[PDB]
């Protein structure tokens, strides 16, 4: 499953 | 210095008037906001700064406090929808595309990002991105003699950016917008790195997700071949989306599914349907499910290329799904292909385990299965030869199952059964 | 056009 939204932790 | 604000702190110095003030609590709300143990979206939502974080994104002789609030508004549009809306409704898509020109490269990706996730939230944030004018911008970072200059960071987000403006159905992306991105997406097809091959790919499997006119403006592109390549690749996260995008383009017109044939790539199936991941096997079978739906012409190519006994071996053994796919591969298979076709495909072995599936309590895979057996059966009336059929199917008890089926809670399954053990079994 | 295509079931 190809995720739409990405967090950036650093 | 800015490790472990409260929100409280954050409030009072975003609040100051003071823009080194404002910089610090910015930061602090960053580094809350890019823990990965639940960071406190809501709680930094609630304080009212998404405002405030917005303005700040427009403080062009501070590029910190740019940077620092395009990359805290990233982590809140990675949320929820309502997340997500939050920041949208805060103005941020057009304060973001202005960004996208900054002379600052980390801050130009940042909003790259942050667009991203807002267009990843769905359809109509997709559009509303497009609609504020996102695509000339993006591109026009992409607009160089050669990808391999770019910082490969910078060009991974704008490669999962671009493919997040190719998402979604209900509706697809505008025409017009599809068009405006494919060549560059095609030059990103042959880009060297295998995340950004890997997102180019997902990126096409969505644009090929679609209607037969959907499937040609990628078709017309040229790109089944290098998808072929891509279906070789040794990285698992490469062949997911290239076999989804040519699955997807075997779902249209019979000449659409020519190129993929011309292309080579039923030479990659031998792996793909025995591949150690179910979902590809599944991916795989799905597909040749839909090949064997062709011409006669594109059968025999799946005879050529001795991916019958690779069928039959995917009925015999796989995952249920999978088997079902193999089902219906077989039934394409029998539906539309000639008698020596058919014939072969007994050669094979199909029918012991077709039989062994109708003991499953899937009730439309024993429809698939006994329209095949049906289809057999009337190949095997133009030979004469039904009495072979029946002792055959008689043999590894397929007989047993078939009028046990005559038991069944389906209609169809009912009588199907039925006339099949009234014509040939009595 | 060729109507024993299926999408993703």
């Amino acid at each position: 499953s190809n995720p739409a939204k990405r967090h950036r932790e650093d | 210095g800015t490790v472990n604000w409260s929100v409280e702190d954050i409030v009072k110095g975003i609040n100051s008037n003071n823009l080194e003030s404002q910089l610090q609590a910015t930061q602090a709300a960053r580094k809350l906001l890019s823990r990965e143990k639940q960071p406190p979206i809501d709680n930094i939502i609630r304080a009212g700064l998404i405002p405030k974080f917005v303005s700040f994104l427009g403080k062009t002789d501070c590029s910190p406090i740019q940077f620092e609030s395009a990359w805290a508004l990233t982590n809140i549009a990675s949320g929820t929808s309502e997340q997500t809306k939050a920041v949208v409704d805060g103005g941020a898509i057009p304060a973001f595309i202005s960004l996208l020109a900054s002379p600052h490269a980390h801050i130009s990706e940042q909003a790259v990002w942050a667009l991203g996730n807002i267009a990843g939230d769905g359809s109509a944030f997709r559009d509303l991105v497009i609609k504020h004018g996102a695509i000339d911008p993006l591109l026009a970072l992409l607009a160089v003699p050669d990808l391999s200059t770019l910082a490969c960071g910078y060009l991974r987000n704008l490669t999962w950016t671009l493919s997040n403006l190719c998402r979604n159905k209900n509706p697809a992306p505008p025409l017009d917008a599809v068009e405006q991105i494919l060549p560059t997406l095609v030059r990103l097809l042959h880009h060297n790195d295998p995340e950004v091959l890997a997102d180019s790919c997902w990126a096409i499997s969505y644009l090929t997700d679609g209607p037969n006119e959907r499937i040609e403006m990628v078709v017309k592109k040229g790109v089944v071949p290098q998808l072929v390549k891509l279906l070789g690749a040794t990285e698992l996260p490469i062949v997911t989306p290239a076999l989804r995008a040519i699955g997807n383009i075997v779902t249209g017109t019979d000449e659409q599914t020519q190129k993929v044939i011309d292309a080579g790539a039923l030479a990659v199936f031998p792996s793909l349907l025995t591949n150690p991941k179910t979902n590809i096997q599944k991916e795989a079978t799905w597909t040749m499910s839909n090949i064997t739906a062709g011409r006669q012409d594109q059968i025999q190519q799946v005879v050529n290329h001795g991916l019958v006994p690779f069928l039959v071996g995917v009925l015999s053994k796989a995952d249920f799904k999978t088997q079902k796919e193999a089902a219906w591969a077989i039934t394409n298979y029998t539906s539309g292909g000639t008698v020596e076709q058919i014939v072969y495909l007994v050669h094979c072995g199909i029918i012991e385990p077709l039989m062994n599936l109708l003991s499953a309590k899937d009730t439309k895979i024993i429809q698939v299965i006994l329209d095949a057996i049906s289809n057999i059966f009337q190949a095997a009336e133009k030979l004469g030869e039904t009495e072979k059929l029946s002792i055959m199917i008689e043999e590894c008890g397929g007989l047993d199952k078939i009028e046990a089926l005559q038991r069944h809670e389906n209609e169809s399954v009912y009588k199907a059964s039925l006339n099949l053990i009234e014509k040939y079994f009595s």
